[PDB]
């Protein structure tokens, strides 16, 4: 179970990491204007 | 402008009958058992 | 059906005396009932403890006697158990615990005749309503 | 003032003082000043219907028992020994709306309609970063000292009400507040969930005070810092900077505070004291179960050993994790905790031998008190539950308290969600529609 | 849209002539509602029990119709029992 | 000819448009509403259920109804001049009869109401899908307020004109019909919700793909009845959709009869339903986990205990809601879980 | 410039489906509860979740059907407490106690939250309005209302709607017994939002359709009159309004479509923002109106109402509902 928590917890944090930098690289820049 | 008209009618046989009612229901306000 | 003198009119005392409350008076230990004691005894029940009514038949065989106005308002002062075999005062509203139960302070002794009366009247009113529970609702 | 001239219509008419910052100022000064009144004209109001003999939480008041929280107006036990606090704060108040209206209708209607040509200090352009943040740096000041007034209150002038003090709740002076960052900062840090409860636990003054020293300082250097300084690089390119676009911003935070504020008054009973607010709902519910192993316990019951219909304990058994709780549907309310309830908790949960010992008369009559006064009413305010018949006139203050935010805390994410877009469909250039000559999706190619 | 040809109900409910009829026409119906309450004719036209004929000094069962073409009667000895 | 004569003024351009459909519309309709607002106000339902039904009595907007005419009055049309009132209006209230009258009257209002649709429609110049569309109302009306009562005992356990009266309605079907368990409401449910999401998510679609003709910020100014232009993108909407929810509209004329097909279709499908419980024909039970439960007193699931619900609502519900059946029961029979 | 790539590719408007930042949490969430969903629904074991050792079959290898089944929620013993796999001793723990409900819920919560900001980052990407998503928070809110807001207020994730048809008719009886919502001017604003949701678009559905113009012939349907992307509208609003606007008055009717369709979506959306406050208000149980005993003749007897009917029905639900986990007569939890 410990090891599924370690899982889960890195999981988590690599796609949360995604979305943090992912909308902080010029997300309003982004537009087709 | 017509003054008596099919939308006069119309409107005094929701009107007339509206506002008869709201006094009647204002005096059951004060009825008491 | 109307509010007649023969309804409002409760035994007074333990031995056949009674009297007639006036409708204000009735009117008036309702709202302090509601004030007072509702909290616990809505519809003539006990919610803190359901084995205990305010139902007149039960008043009656209470140790003393608490099927008239003398009994009530008496319990009013010195609450005891239905046997009488201790004072729970320190547990139940009474103007001998105000001090702990605030309500009962601004009490006078002709506010709980009208309360006292108020209990006896409503199950002549509602029947078994008084003090029957969600099954008479 | 014109939609032909403004673009806005008159239910967005608001709209048109985004670039009058005169208008604009006028109109956040006598909105200003209405919040105050309502604090003042309520105050005032609940005086007036105020019965000192009566609970707080039996009168509809939410505005007296925020007060008397502060100290002020009450004594041993919460009881009333002053009114005279209360009529204070509800005049000052109300008296300050008269001055706040006074400059917000003047600004409005007759002050200049734009700041900028008149006080280049006082005049604002939204994208100049460099100056809202220095406007927000002296609004966070603000912020800081108002922190440091409670923390001044507790400490220095008068104390707080501590409904944990010893030998009963009273107003208590708070000589140590717990300045350790690791229980401080750790609040932050615990899980929203049960057992846990995030900020919402905290369930002593020495934190609370504490917490608000360095809020107190934190707003303060903060303040500081987006004042002397400018936006960031990353920021610059991460924000929308436009007047629409911080709207969007403090409207998202006040409905998370919003949201907060709710489990705050639901769940906690110190800053929130049940003597003033009423009971919660864990704790009525963990009052029944006590009203009711108290009364059969005298009846000669064994509380212990007694088992229930579905094999678990009647009175008492056991959590998840062991410790020994209530039995019922309150198995769930575990977690509570309540000055009345704790003398009779052990290092292995509810003590057995306290119990049948060393129950106390006042935790009787305080476990009945919330148990008859649990936060269940209807909307026309009857006490109980749905199916109870009309007699009590009561809803606890902790149900209008949290329903009332609720509801605003979701609208306000709503408003988040609606200016925001707008904010961003503003700024790229496309809030009144598509470009019919130059619709982006048909310079795309087909998804197939 | 156009307009049908009736006259614009916003040109008359601003117009003197209108509410120099209609301050003593609805008011009048207002009043004559009130009557109808006050006067309690409305108990006897329709039938409605008032708050002291719902029941006798010393009844609780309802009087409910049981019969089918009888039932004019049933309702009328009811109301003679009170 | 007189005929011809009378069809033109009926069909007179008017505020309020007529026509031959008026003359059974209008007073039918009228007397409907005004039927309602009468019993609401001063008629009461003491003989017929036992029960206050009236502002008079002390009722508010929430709890007035229109109450049914007593069970022992059958399925009676309860006319004035009828054999039970025989011409006494008081008695005829008293009774029930506004009840009827105002589902008959209401009942031939719609039939009117329906025409009306098809006679502007066809002066116009447009198709008659709405009032095909008008069908579903109609249809959920005759079942339920005709129908079901009919299959019934009698008038009395139809639907009473009220709010809280139709609250009763509700919990009575769950209670006894089981009416949640039942496919045919379950469309019903399905059409009507679905109804909600696509009049939403139209709506918010055509207002979020709006063409940019104007300066204003306000877009409603933007438009001219007149117009021979769309004025949204459904280019843009139709990739948007794709691409978030994977299928998208492509075709207008299709969007919009979708719209008139799905909540049509649900309420088309409820009425069916009814139909079937007027004769007490319910989606009631499971025989297979019946037997399964029986056998195996560990055997449970969200049906076996909204099952257990029904037979507390029937048993608690029933002496107060069919005082014509007398049923008196004992506290020792009502079916009661434990401490409650 | 390589995690340019990735960042253009996640919101890139040429995919089939968009993914987006929101995306980047939605899609693993979202197949997270998904796939749990499916598997519990099917071979799940009992679940107690009233905690009193009653365990209740869910899936359908123990008994159930599509009507019957469902995934059932967490123990009453857990409460809000935080239940993942790692806090179990094992899965047969993890499964008796209501494990997957919470596995669910939660991973959908946060998918269908990043499900609506990924609404307005597409609509951004492509130069549309943002609003739609805004739409979309009424049914989102009414989610969060049954899932999260109400098993809060009520101290147990026990009292969450289940994940089922049976299990939802159970959570929908034993609430208006405890809360009376039918006399809850939110639900009855819900009522009026999606009944006039579903008129409104049966209606705005038959009028366009009316006024369709002419393209096809009667051996062939009329919806290929209508050509994808075209610039001329399809139907003539003007008839449609001259028709409806007949029907009643021409002042009850719209000549403006952009007036119009946002009626159509602001009527069903505020009535259904509404019904959602309504659960998430009754969870701190300020409930619906109380008229019981509410009308007294003048002797004092009670004269019922229907309200005291519908508290009789209320009645009913209450004393039978979770028959085993009272021990004490207020209800309260
Ligand atoms: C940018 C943001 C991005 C966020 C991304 C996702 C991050 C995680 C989100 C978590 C969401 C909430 C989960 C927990 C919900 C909950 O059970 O929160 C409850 C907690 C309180 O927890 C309780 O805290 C209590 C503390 O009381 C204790 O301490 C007290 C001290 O006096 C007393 O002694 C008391 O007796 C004692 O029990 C107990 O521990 C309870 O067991 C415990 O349940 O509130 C709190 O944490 C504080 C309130 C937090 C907000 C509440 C949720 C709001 C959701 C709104 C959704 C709207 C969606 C709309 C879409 C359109
Ligand atoms: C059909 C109408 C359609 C109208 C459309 C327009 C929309 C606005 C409607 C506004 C309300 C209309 C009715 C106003 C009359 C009224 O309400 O009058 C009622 C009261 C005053 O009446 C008094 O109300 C009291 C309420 O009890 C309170 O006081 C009691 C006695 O002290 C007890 O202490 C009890 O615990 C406490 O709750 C008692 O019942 C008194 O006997 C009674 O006289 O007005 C008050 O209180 C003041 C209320 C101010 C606003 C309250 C803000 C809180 C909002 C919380 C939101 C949560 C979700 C709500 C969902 C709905
Ligand atoms: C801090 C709060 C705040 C502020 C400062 C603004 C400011 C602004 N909003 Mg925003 N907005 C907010 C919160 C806020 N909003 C919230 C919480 C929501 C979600 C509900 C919205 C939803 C919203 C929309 C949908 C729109 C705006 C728009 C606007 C602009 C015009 C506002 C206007 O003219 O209103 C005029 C105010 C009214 C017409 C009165 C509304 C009254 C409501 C509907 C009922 C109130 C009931 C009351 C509380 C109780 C009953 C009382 C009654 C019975 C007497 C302006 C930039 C507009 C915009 O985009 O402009 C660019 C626009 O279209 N806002
Ligand atoms: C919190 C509420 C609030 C506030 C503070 C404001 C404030 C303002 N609005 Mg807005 N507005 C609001 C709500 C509010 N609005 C709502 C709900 C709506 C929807 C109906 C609108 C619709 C709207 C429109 C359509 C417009 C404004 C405009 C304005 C600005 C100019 C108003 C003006 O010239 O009035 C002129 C009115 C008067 C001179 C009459 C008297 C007004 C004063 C303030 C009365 C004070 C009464 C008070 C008791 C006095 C106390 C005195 C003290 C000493 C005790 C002003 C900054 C205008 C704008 O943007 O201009 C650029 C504009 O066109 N508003
Ligand atoms: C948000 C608050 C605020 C802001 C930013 C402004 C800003 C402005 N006001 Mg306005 N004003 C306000 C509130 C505000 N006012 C209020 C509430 C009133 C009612 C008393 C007035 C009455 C008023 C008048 C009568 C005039 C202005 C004018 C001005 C301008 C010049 C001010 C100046 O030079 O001050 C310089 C600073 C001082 C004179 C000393 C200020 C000392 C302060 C008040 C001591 C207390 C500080 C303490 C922290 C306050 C706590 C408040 C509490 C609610 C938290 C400027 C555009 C003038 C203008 O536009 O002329 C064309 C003008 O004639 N204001
Ligand atoms: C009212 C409060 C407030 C506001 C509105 C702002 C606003 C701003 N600050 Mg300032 N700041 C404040 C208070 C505030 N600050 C205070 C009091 C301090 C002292 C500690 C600072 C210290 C500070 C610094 C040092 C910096 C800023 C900067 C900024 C800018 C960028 C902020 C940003 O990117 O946030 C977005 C936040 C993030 C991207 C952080 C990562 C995301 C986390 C994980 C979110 C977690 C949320 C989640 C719900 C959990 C919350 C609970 C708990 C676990 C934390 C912006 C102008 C930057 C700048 O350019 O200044 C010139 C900068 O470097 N601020
Ligand atoms: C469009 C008009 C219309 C329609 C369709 C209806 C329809 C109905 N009304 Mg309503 N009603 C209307 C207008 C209408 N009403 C108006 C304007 C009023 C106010 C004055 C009323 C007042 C009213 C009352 C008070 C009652 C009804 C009732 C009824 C129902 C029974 C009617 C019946 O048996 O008629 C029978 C009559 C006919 C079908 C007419 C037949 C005509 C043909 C040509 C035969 C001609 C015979 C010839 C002249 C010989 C005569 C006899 C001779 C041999 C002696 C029915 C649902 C009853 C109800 O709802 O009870 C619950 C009831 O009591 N209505
Ligand atoms: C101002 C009050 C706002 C109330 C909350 C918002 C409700 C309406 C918005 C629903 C969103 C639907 C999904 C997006 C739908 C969508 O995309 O709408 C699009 C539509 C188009 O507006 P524009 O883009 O032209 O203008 C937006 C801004 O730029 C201002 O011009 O927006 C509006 O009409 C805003 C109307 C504000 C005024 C609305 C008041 C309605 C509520 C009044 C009170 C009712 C109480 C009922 C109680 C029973
Ligand atoms: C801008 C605008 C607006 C708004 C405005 C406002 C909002 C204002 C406000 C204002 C205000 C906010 C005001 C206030 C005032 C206050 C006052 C004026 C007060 C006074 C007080 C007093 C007088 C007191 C007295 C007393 C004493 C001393 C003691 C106690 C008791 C008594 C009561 C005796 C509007 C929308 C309308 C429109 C236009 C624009
Ligand atoms: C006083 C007190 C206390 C304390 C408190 C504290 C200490 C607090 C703090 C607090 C804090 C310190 C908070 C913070 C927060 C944070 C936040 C809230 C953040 C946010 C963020 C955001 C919102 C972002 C966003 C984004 C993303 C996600 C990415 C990129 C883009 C953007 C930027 C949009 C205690 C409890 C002890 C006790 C009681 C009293
Ligand atoms: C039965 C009958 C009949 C009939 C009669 C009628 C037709 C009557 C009518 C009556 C009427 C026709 C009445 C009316 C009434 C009305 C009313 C009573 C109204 C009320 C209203 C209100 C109350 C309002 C409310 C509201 C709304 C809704 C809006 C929002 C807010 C408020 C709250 C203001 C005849 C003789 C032919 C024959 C025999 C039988
Ligand atoms: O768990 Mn599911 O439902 Ca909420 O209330 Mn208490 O807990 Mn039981 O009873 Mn009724
Ligand atoms: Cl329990
Ligand atoms: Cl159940
Ligand atoms: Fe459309």
């Amino acid at each position: 179970m410990e090891t599924l928590k370690i899982t889960v917890y890195i999981v988590v944090t690599f796609f949360v990491l995604l979305f943090v930098f992912g909308f902080l690289s010029g997300d309003p820049a982004r537009n087709p204007k | 402008y017509p003054i008596f008209t099919v939308r006069w009618v119309a409107v005094h046989t929701l009107a007339v009958p509206t506002i008869f009612f709201l006094g009647a229901i204002a005096a059951m306000q004060f009825i008491q058992r | 059906a109307e509010l007649t003198p023969e309804v409002l009119t409760v035994p007074l005392n333990s031995e056949g005396k009674t009297i007639t409350l006036t409708e204000k008076q009735y009117l008036e230990g309702k709202r302090l009932f509601q004030y007072a004691c509702a909290s616990c005894h809505v519809g003539g029940i006990t919610k803190t403890n359901p084995s205990l009514d305010l139902r007149t038949e039960t008043l009656a065989l209470a140790t003393p006697p608490r099927d008239n106005i003398e009994g009530l308002v008496d319990y009013m002062k010195n609450p005891t158990t239905y046997d009488g075999e201790q004072e729970i005062a320190e547990v139940h509203p009474s103007l001998r615990s105000a001090d702990i139960f605030p309500k009962m302070r601004n009490l006078t002794e002709k506010d709980l005749v009208a309360i006292a009366g108020h209990i006896l009247v409503e199950p002549k009113i509602l029947g078994d309503k008084w003090g029957g529970g969600k099954v008479y609702y | 003032r014109d939609q032909e001239s403004s673009g806005f219509a008159w239910w967005a008419g608001n709209a048109r003082l985004i670039n009058l910052s005169g208008k604009l100022l006028g109109a956040h000064v006598a909105h200003a000043g209405l919040i105050v009144f309502w604090a003042g004209a309520m105050t005032l109001f609940e005086l007036a219907h105020f019965i000192p003999e009566k609970p707080m939480y039996e009168q509809g008041l939410i505005l007296i028992p925020h007060i008397a929280t502060l100290g002020w107006g009450v004594g041993p036990g919460g009881e009333v020994v002053d009114t005279f606090p209360f009529f204070v704060v509800g005049v000052v108040h109300l008296i300050s709306s008269a001055v706040l209206g006074f400059g917000g209708v003047y600004h409005a209607i007759r002050g200049p309609e734009t700041l900028e040509e008149y006080s280049s200090f006082f005049g604002y352009d939204w994208k100049d970063k460099n100056k809202m943040t220095t406007i927000l740096g002296f609004h966070l000041i603000v912020l800081g000292i108002g922190a440091l007034l409670l923390v001044a209150k507790a400490m220095f002038f008068g104390g707080l009400y501590d409904t944990w003090a010893p030998g009963g709740g009273d107003v208590r002076v708070i000589t140590n507040p717990t300045l350790d960052p690791r229980v401080i900062f750790g609040y932050l840090l615990k899980s929203p969930f049960g057992g846990e409860g995030w900020i919402v636990s905290v369930n002593n003054l020495e934190d609370v005070v504490g917490g608000h020293i360095w809020i107190g300082l934190i707003c303060i250097a903060g303040g500081i810092w987006h004042i002397l300084t400018t936006p960031f690089g990353w920021a610059r390119r991460a924000f929308i900077w436009s007047g629409e676009a911080y709207l969007s911003y403090s409207l998202g935070a006040l409905s998370m505070m919003g949201f907060i504020a709710t489990c705050f008054v639901w769940f906690n009973n110190t800053v929130y004291p049940s003597e003033f607010y009423g009971p919660t709902g864990p704790e009525a519910s963990q009052a029944q179960a006590m009203t009711f192993l108290i009364r059969d316990q005298k009846l000669g019951a064994n509380v212990g050993s007694a088992q229930g219909p579905t094999g678990l304990g009647k009175y008492l058994m056991r959590s998840p994790t062991g410790e020994i709780i209530f039995g019922g549907e309150t198995m769930r309310f575990w977690d509570f905790r309540g000055p009345w309830l704790e003398p009779l908790r052990g290092p292995n949960g509810l003590d057995l031998n306290k119990i049948k010992n060393d129950i106390q008369p006042w935790q009787e009559r305080r476990a009945a008190e919330y148990m008859t006064h649990a936060p269940l009413g209807s909307l026309n305010s009857v006490g109980g539950v749905a199916t109870e018949i009309n007699s009590v006139n009561f809803v606890s203050p902790r149900s209008w308290l949290a329903t009332s935010h609720f509801v605003l805390a979701f609208f306000f994410l709503v408003g988040h969600l609606w200016h925001a877009g707008r904010a961003r469909a503003a700024a790229a250039g496309f809030e009144k529609g598509i470009d019919r000559e130059s619709e982006p999706v048909l310079s795309m190619p087909s998804l197939d | 849209a156009g307009t049908t040809g009736e006259r614009p109900f916003s040109d008359i409910i601003t117009s003197v002539r209108y509410w120099v009829i209609h301050s003593i026409t609805i008011p009048a119906l207002f009043i004559a509602g009130w009557l109808f309450v006050s006067t309690g004719l409305a108990y006897d036209v329709f039938g409605t029990p008032r708050p002291d004929s719902y029941y006798a000094q010393e009844q609780r069962s309802i009087p409910l119709v049981t019969d089918r073409f009888e039932a004019k009667q049933q309702v009328e000895t009811f109301l003679e029992q009170l | 000819g007189w005929f011809d004569i009378l069809d033109d003024w009926l069909k007179r351009d008017r505020f309020v448009f007529v026509g031959w459909s008026g003359i059974l519309l209008f007073p039918c309709a009228y007397l409907a509403l005004g039927g309602w607002l009468t019993g609401t106000t001063f008629v009461t339902s003491w003989y017929t259920h036992g029960l206050a039904s009236s502002y008079l009595e002390g009722c508010n907007f929430l709890t007035v109804a229109v109450s049914t005419p007593a069970n022992s009055m059958g399925h009676s049309l309860l006319l004035l001049w009828g054999p039970e009132a025989q011409g006494d209006f008081t008695r005829w209230c008293q009774l029930g009869g506004l009840w009827t009258f105002i589902a008959l009257h209401g009942a031939f209002g719609l039939i009117g109401f329906m025409l009306r649709q098809f006679e502007i429609a066809r002066l116009v110049g447009v198709r008659p899908y709405n009032a095909i569309a008008f069908s579903a109302p109609i249809a959920v009306f005759v079942s339920v307020f005709l129908i079901y009562p009919l299959g019934q005992s009698s008038w009395f356990f139809a639907p009473s004109f009220g709010v809280a009266a139709i609250f009763r309605f509700l919990l009575f079907f769950q209670g006894f019909h089981n009416w949640t368990l039942n496919p045919f409401h379950m469309m019903g449910v399905a059409g009507v919700l679905g109804g909600a999401l696509l009049c939403a998510i139209h709506g918010a679609t055509v207002e979020n793909t709006l063409f940019q003709d104007g300066e204003g910020a306000s877009t409603f100014r933007a438009f001219n009845p007149t117009q021979a232009e769309e004025t949204y993108s459904m280019v843009t909407a139709n990739r948007f959709w794709s691409q978030i929810f994977g299928i998208a509209f492509s075709n207008k004329r299709w969007l919009h009869f979708f719209m008139l097909f799905v909540p049509v279709t649900g309420l088309w499908m409820s009425a069916i339903g009814v139909v079937g419980l007027a004769l007490n024909l319910r989606s009631y039970d499971f025989i297979s986990q019946e037997i399964r439960a029986a056998e195996d007193p560990e055997f449970e699931t969200f049906y076996t205990k909204n099952l257990l619900l029904n037979e507390g609502i029937r048993a608690w519900m029933a002496p107060q809601d069919q005082p014509h059946e007398n049923f008196v029961f004992p506290e020792e029979v009502l079916p009661r879980g434990n401490a409650l | 410039n390589l995690w340019e790539r990735f960042c253009n590719w996640v919101t890139s408007t040429d995919n089939r489906l968009y993914v987006g930042w929101f995306g980047v949490i939605m899609i693993p969430t979202l197949l997270a509860a998904t796939i749990c969903f499916v598997i519990a629904f099917i071979a799940a074991p009992p679940v107690d979740i009233d905690g009193i050792r009653e365990p209740v079959s869910g899936s359908l290898l123990y008994g159930n059907n599509i009507i019957t089944g469902a995934v059932v929620p967490s123990s009453n013993a857990i409460g809000l407490h935080f239940y993942p796999i790692w806090e179990a001793a094992s899965l047969d723990e993890w499964l008796y106690n209501g494990g997957p409900y919470q596995l669910i819920i939660f991973h959908f919560l946060l998918g269908a939250s990043c499900y609506m900001g990924r609404q307005w980052e597409l609509s951004y990407r492509l130069g549309m309005r943002p609003w739609i998503c805004v739409a979309y928070s009424a049914p989102l809110a009414s989610a969060f209302a049954v899932f999260l807001i109400y098993p809060i207020g009520q101290g147990s994730f026990s009292d969450g709607m289940p994940l089922g048809i049976s299990g939802t008719f159970n959570f929908m009886i034993v609430f208006q017994a405890e809360h009376n919502i039918l006399m809850h001017p939110f639900h009855q604003l819900g009522v009026a939002g999606v009944f006039g949701g579903a008129l409104f678009c049966a209606m705005h559905g038959s009028l366009v359709t009316s006024s369709l113009i002419r393209e096809t012939t009667e051996t062939e349907s009329a919806n290929y009159g209508y050509k994808f992307g075209q610039e001329e509208e399809t139907y003539n609003i003007v008839a449609a309004h001259g028709y409806f606007g007949r029907l009643i008055f021409q002042y009850a009717s719209f000549n403006n479509s952009r007036s119009l369709h946002f009626f159509l979506a602001a009527w069903p959306v505020v009535g259904v923002w509404f019904t959602a406050l309504g659960i998430s208000t009754m969870a701190f149980n300020l409930n619906g109106f109380n008229f019981n005993h509410s009308v007294i003749d003048a002797k004092g007897n009670v004269i019922n109402t229907w309200a005291d009917i519908i508290n009789r029905a209320n009645l009913g639900m209450e004393v039978m509902h979770e028959r085993n986990a009272h021990n004490f007569p207020l209800d309260l939890a």
